[PDB]
């Protein structure tokens, strides 16, 4: 094997050595090829026929200039063929005539000319189909698209396509029943004949980056009447020529289009009142992402937006919003730090202002959002949520989540106290100094508590997990513990995860976790136990992992029992195999006294 | 024993500490609802200090749950919003100050304040009072 | 002694015993009495005589009805006489005879009844009078003032005053040398006859709480004409009647008033527009303090104003200033969250937004605050700061001071590196792992640090001080450190006070500190030290304060020397009587070997 | 020795890695002032991957101090604001792209950056630089 092996008998990566042939030694019954920048030159009969198992071929770089008549002879369950770099200019016929379940073609910047001399016709299980960076000069589909049946991509990016024309788009008027989805960017398009787009169904269409004169782009996209479009991806990008004025004028034309999602990214110029264009009104779900949007000042309510996303944008005030039809709203990632604001969505089901700076100082009010059917918050990462309300309006919420943002006057009163049915409570690496014990009162339909940065009062675990029966996973990681009170645990008969790990305790005990009936994994490790007094007799019959390293257990004849029970019943614990001790002598596994 | 009153919600009786008993009168109108109120408290004394720096020790008990102590100022000496932060000790207080709060849900049960009023400059504790909470 | 004694020989607080008389077992030379609410009913004659070192004498709520001839007789160096509740109704003339240095005389809540009916005119020393709370009907200031020379403020509040004439202020007239100072709160003014101030100059005049008709106070504060005062405070009380409708057509009349410091108190409605009138242009130093402001938008340009504070006062956003003559701004304990704007000041050279939730997301720009002149910044207690600027413009600051703001990227470059002039830094429960050792750098002429929740890496404290000669003064407390690098404290020769208390140390060593030449405490408490390594000679021969308290500093013969040097050159230590040792036996304090 | 400009006030030089040496163009217009600059990179290779989850891992050290690791994120793959996030291993990418930067202040001395690239979904190494500014 002139080549790297990945995994034994599989997957063999031979990128980059000196090869002029498929290597003979390469073992059959292989998964995954990749034969990338070897300087090949010309692909030679049977060559593959050996490799009758091989479902992800590569061919990068290679300097492939022909193919001979049955190169791909033997290969059957070949699903992925990869050909970029390769200048194959001409695809004389008989080409791709042994691949009977190639789902993936990729011929990039293969220096092809037009989509009809491309011998394909017979791959009937062509999923997608990649000819970006190729020379093509009309969008012209040919008619052997008839046979690919299950034909649901085609990408003609940064090619030279011109002009589109009526006879085009043919095969879509004759076949109304293929779902297809297009794909043009980077594609000088000046001019679309009329009538282009008539009855016509596509199920995505991207433009990003084709126009750069706005009168052009006006009238281009005024020729659009007629198109179904289910997703329609306007923009520019940020390394190209584009527009300097941007106004909605230029939205005309889009006004007896059907569009069912209108999506619009990055925009070199833009001015707030885009979005208040008056035949926006039917899109169903609006979505902005990189837009340097500034004010989302006031829409008008016969629109019948159903959702709304703005992320990476600019913002330099929360927007005001009243529509009556919007459900599930997103900001996220804003790029500057903004204070929430009062809001009305009557229809809300779904928010999500992670990742910003929202500094959130009112808290937990129906006034706040009015939505008597909000089920997902999430306000992580964020600045400084202040509690002042126990969410009493909000009596659906099943699902919360801080995760990175500084709660405050969490302890001060009984919070969440009206959450009866939450599932999902998270409130880890919120500075939280747990002292006092009704903090999660009223959870009593809680699923997984996730506290990790979080201390508490004498770094001792008070019994704060009263009246939380239905908990099953418990997180307790990173806090400054030193030791547990006794009581706790008492009624957590359904947890199944515990854990402590990377706490600051001394010893360990069994009394705890008896009543831990279904509990499966007590990970312990890193937090300095030497010893487990106590009975321990008294763990539960169903634990399954235990993870005691990187502890000071001692060996020195400290509790003989616990040194003999640790060596013995050892099917559980993880790794313990490198158990040393603490005490001279180090380096050891096992106490001389048995029984 | 001190004094009492029944709201719809609420049954709130105030007594004098064990420590002191100095005297005061305080009342409100209408009784307190934890459903939220809105209304004024009169009081009525005779200050055993000088009212400049006033603030207040609470020692809160949620069904046999201590809280936290709490300390909130009332006076602090600079442009008060209160014309009683001027009295002196001798000098009769009587006065009325208005208060709302709504918006926040309180468990049922029995709670205990144990309310220490401490003039800030010397730290003497001007009265000490015995508060109990119902909430049905 | 039926009563308490405060201090030995002196401070006998004898308050709340059933009293009839002065008891005669008081020590003389005593500085402080006070008989308050004892039951006395009448002064008597020489009852003082003994006591001739007296210069605090309270007498509140006894029942005093009547006074006897020389009752004060004895007293002369009697500073302080309080009167308060006493219902002396009728002073008759002779009373105050004996007293020669009353500086403060006390007599509210008397039942007194006019000041002409008041004999003090030979006090020639009285600093103060109050005598609010009494029944007075007439501003009307008596002729006998021109005896008191060093009188500066009367206090008249919550009386009858109904009506100010000309015939009144007559005394004010004909001396314009007089630096009073009046009051005259809580007074149902009404009339004030045309004229009545004229050729007047007073210090202070309160008139909180007086009127209750926009009308009344509009036409009154009309009759201010001529008035030349050096600070007059004006608002309302919560607790109290007052005005339902505020207008700027109000402060009409206060336009030809010679104000020079208005400050203005709460007030129950507040329109913005008050601070926009046209009148207040040349007041010197503005002034709110829990009026219910909301934003402060735009002040005209040709105000005068060189100083503006706003405390507790509700905000909704930061205010926009542009005020060219305007310093020493001051916006503290704000109501609200905000965020900060830029604003252009030029003249600005004191800023303090303490205690708010100011949250400063960009940071330390001179396009901030367009002042090349601050030197007292204060940021402390504030939400959350973002650093991404070295101060560029800010090279003049000598006072900074951040508390428990949250500090973000101070460690991911050197920041503080244009403050090249920079004496008080602080920094301290700004969490803030330091792992950089470059944090600190330029700060050439710091004099004190103060870091106190202030993690590191490794636990261990890197090398974070050099090129920080001239610090004196430095706190490491409460930082959770583990040990202390090599090669620290090097160069820090003019240091005087180490903090390390509250640390998780072991053991200590005396490598370090040998270049600390002018070092004088080394506060080491509770950060449990064992032993001390290293060579004991080469600590400083000038420190003076050692804290080795709370330890577990061993005396099991371990290290002999050690046990010996601490129970020996202990005329250093604190509180070197407890100290307990913490290996059995403990409860000890010296061991058996000597030298 | 692969490349270096020399501005004003800094002097910019890069060489391959050590451990990695697959080929890449990479240039600057105008050579960067540290005093703050305004301009474009010209970039030219042919991606050892598929350029799709792009980022890079920063070592820097400042006059032998180093800082601590900085990641940044290019490319995330949802709508990504840059046309070379589509390319493929083996297509040639040849874009520029514009910059900005001005305000902070840099002390005098000499920096080093490991600057590597990695494609974030099978988390292989696209390519190693090895930079380095005087700043006089
Ligand atoms: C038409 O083809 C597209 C292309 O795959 C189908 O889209 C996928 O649908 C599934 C399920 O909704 C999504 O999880 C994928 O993300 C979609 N792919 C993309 C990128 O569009 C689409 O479902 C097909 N149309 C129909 C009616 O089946
Ligand atoms: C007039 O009397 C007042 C009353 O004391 C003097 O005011 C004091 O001045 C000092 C020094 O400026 C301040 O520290 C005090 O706070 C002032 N007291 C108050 C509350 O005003 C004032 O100085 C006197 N006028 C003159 C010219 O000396
Ligand atoms: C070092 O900082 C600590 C802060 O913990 C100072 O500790 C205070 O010490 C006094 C006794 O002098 C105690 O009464 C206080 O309670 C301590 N503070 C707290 C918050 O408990 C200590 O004094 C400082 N060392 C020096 C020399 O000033
Ligand atoms: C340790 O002892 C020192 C010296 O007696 C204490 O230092 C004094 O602390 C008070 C309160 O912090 C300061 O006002 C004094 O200025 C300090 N004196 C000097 C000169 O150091 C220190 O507080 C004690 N520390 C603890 C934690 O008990
Ligand atoms: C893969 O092939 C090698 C050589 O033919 C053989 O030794 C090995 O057992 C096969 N399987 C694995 C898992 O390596
Ligand atoms: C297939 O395997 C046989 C035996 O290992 C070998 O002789 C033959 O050359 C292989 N096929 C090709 C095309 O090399
Ligand atoms: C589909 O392929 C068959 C080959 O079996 C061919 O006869 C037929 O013409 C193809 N369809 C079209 C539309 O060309
Ligand atoms: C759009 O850009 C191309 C590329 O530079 C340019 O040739 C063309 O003239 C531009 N459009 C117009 C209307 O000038
Ligand atoms: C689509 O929106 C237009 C206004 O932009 C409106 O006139 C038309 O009725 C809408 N189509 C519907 C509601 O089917
Ligand atoms: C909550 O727990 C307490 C015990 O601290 C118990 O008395 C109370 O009944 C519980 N409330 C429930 C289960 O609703
Ligand atoms: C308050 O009253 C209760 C009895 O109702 C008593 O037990 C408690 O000690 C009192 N509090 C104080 C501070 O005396
Ligand atoms: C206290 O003031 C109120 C007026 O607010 C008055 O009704 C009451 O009588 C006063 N108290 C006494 C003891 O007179
Ligand atoms: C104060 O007086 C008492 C009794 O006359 C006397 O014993 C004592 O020495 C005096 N001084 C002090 C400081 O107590
Ligand atoms: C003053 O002291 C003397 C001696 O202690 C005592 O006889 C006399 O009564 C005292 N004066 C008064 C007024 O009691
Ligand atoms: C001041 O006091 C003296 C007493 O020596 C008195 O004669 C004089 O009349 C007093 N002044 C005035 C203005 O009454
Ligand atoms: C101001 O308040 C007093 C006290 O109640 C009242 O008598 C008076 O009528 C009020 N002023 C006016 C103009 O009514
Ligand atoms: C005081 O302000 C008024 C306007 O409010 C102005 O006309 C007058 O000149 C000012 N006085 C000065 C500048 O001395
Ligand atoms: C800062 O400290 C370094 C040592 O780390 C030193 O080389 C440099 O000269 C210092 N800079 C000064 C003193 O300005
Ligand atoms: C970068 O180059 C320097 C020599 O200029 C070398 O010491 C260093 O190891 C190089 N970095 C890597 C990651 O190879
Ligand atoms: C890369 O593109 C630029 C245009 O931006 C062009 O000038 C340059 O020649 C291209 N590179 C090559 C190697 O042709």
């Amino acid at each position: 094997n002139p080549c790297i092996e990945v995994v034994p008998n599989i997957t063999y990566q031979c990128m980059d050595q000196k090869l002029s042939k498929v290597p003979d030694d390469i073992p059959s019954s292989t998964k995954n090829i990749d034969l990338s920048f070897n300087p090949l030159k010309i692909l030679k009969s049977y060559s593959f026929s050996n490799f009758s198992e091989l479902q992800w071929l590569d061919l990068s770089r290679c300097e492939i200039e022909t193919i001979e008549d049955k190169a791909w002879h033997g290969l059957h369950h070949l699903s992925n063929l990869i050909l970029t770099g390769n200048p194959i200019q001409s695809f004389s016929p008989g080409s791709f005539s042994g691949l009977t379940s190639l789902e993936n073609l990729v011929a990039v910047e293969t220096k092809l000319a037009s989509l009809e001399s491309f011998p394909i016709g017979q791959l009937i299980t062509l999923k997608k189909l990649n000819v970006a960076h190729n020379f093509i000069h009309s969008c012209k589909l040919p008619a052997y698209f008839s046979n690919l049946t299950n034909l649901v991509h085609v990408d003609l990016s940064y090619n030279y396509i011109q002009t589109i024309t009526v006879n085009d788009l043919q095969f879509l008027r004759e076949n109304p029943q293929v779902n297809l989805s297009l794909d043009m960017s980077l594609n000088p398009i000046d001019f679309i004949q009329d009538q282009a787009f008539q009855g016509i169904k596509l199920h995505e269409l991207t433009l990003r980056g084709n126009f750069n004169s706005s009168n052009i782009m006006k009238t281009c996209l005024q020729n659009l009447a007629g198109l179904h479009v289910h997703r329609l991806i306007l923009g520019e990008f940020k390394d190209e020529r584009n527009l300097e004025i941007f106004e909605p004028s230029i939205m005309e034309g889009l006004c007896d289009v059907t569009i069912d999602e209108f999506r619009l990214t990055y925009t070199n110029d833009f001015s707030d009142d885009i979005v208040k264009f008056h035949c926006l009104a039917n899109v169903s779900a609006m979505s902005l992402a990189g837009v340097s949007i500034k004010y989302l000042e006031d829409v008008p309510k016969h629109f019948k937006w159903q959702s709304l996303s703005i992320i990476r944008c600019q913002l330099k005030q929360f927007p005001t919003l009243d529509l009556p039809f919007l459900k599930s709203l997103t900001l996220t990632m804003n790029k500057g730090s903004i204070s929430f604001k009062k809001v009305a969505l009557p229809s809300l089901s779904y928010l999500d202002l992670s990742r910003n700076a929202l500094s959130f100082s009112g808290c937990c009010s129906y006034s706040d959002l009015g939505t008597n059917s909000l089920r997902h918050l999430d306000l992580s990462f964020n600045g400084a949520i202040i509690m002042s309300a126990n969410f009493m309006g909000l009596e659906e919420l099943q699902h919360l989540d801080f995760q990175h943002s500084t709660l405050k006057r969490v302890t001060e009163f009984s919070a969440f106290l009206s959450l009866e049915k939450l599932l999902y409570l998270d409130i880890s690496y919120t500075n939280t100094k747990i002292d006092f014990d009704g903090i999660f009162l009223g959870l009593t339909s809680l699923n997984t508590l996730k506290m990790a940065g979080n201390s508490f009062k004498d770094n001792t675990l008070s019994n704060v997990f009263a009246n939380t029966t239905n908990l099953t996973f418990l997180d307790l990681s990173k806090c400054q513990l030193e030791q547990i009170s006794w009581g706790v645990f008492d009624t957590l008969h359904r947890l199944q995860l515990l854990n402590m790990s990377h706490n600051n305790l001394l010893f360990l005990d069994s009394s705890h976790y008896n009543q831990l009936y279904s509990l499966s994994t007590l990970d312990c490790s890193f937090n300095r136990i030497e010893t487990s007094k106590g009975i321990l007799q008294h763990f539960p019959k169903s634990l399954a992992f235990f993870n005691l390293t990187n502890n000071s257990v001692a060996c020195i004849c400290e509790h003989q029992k616990f040194l003999q029970w640790v060596k013995e019943q050892k099917q559980f614990l993880v790794n313990v195999e490198q158990m040393t001790c603490a005490t001279p002598v180090e380096m050891n596994t096992s106490l001389v006294l048995d029984f | 024993q001190q004094w009492f009153c029944n709201s719809s919600d609420a049954i709130i009786s105030y007594s004098y500490c064990d420590h002191l008993k100095f005297p005061i009168s305080i009342s409100s109108e209408p009784c307190i609802r934890l459903r939220g109120t809105n209304g004024f408290v009169h009081v009525e004394f005779i200050p055993r200090g000088n009212l400049k720096y006033l603030y207040f020790n609470l020692f809160i008990s949620v069904n046999s749950i201590e809280l936290p102590k709490r300390k909130e100022v009332l006076c602090h000496g600079h442009d008060d919003d209160y014309s009683f932060c001027r009295a002196l000790k001798g000098e009769t207080v009587n006065t009325s100050i208005p208060f709302s709060f709504e918006g926040i849900l309180f468990p049922k049960g029995h709670y205990r304040c144990v309310a220490e009023a401490i003039a800030g400059d010397t730290e003497e504790k001007l009265f000490c009072l015995n508060f109990t909470i119902i909430h049905r």
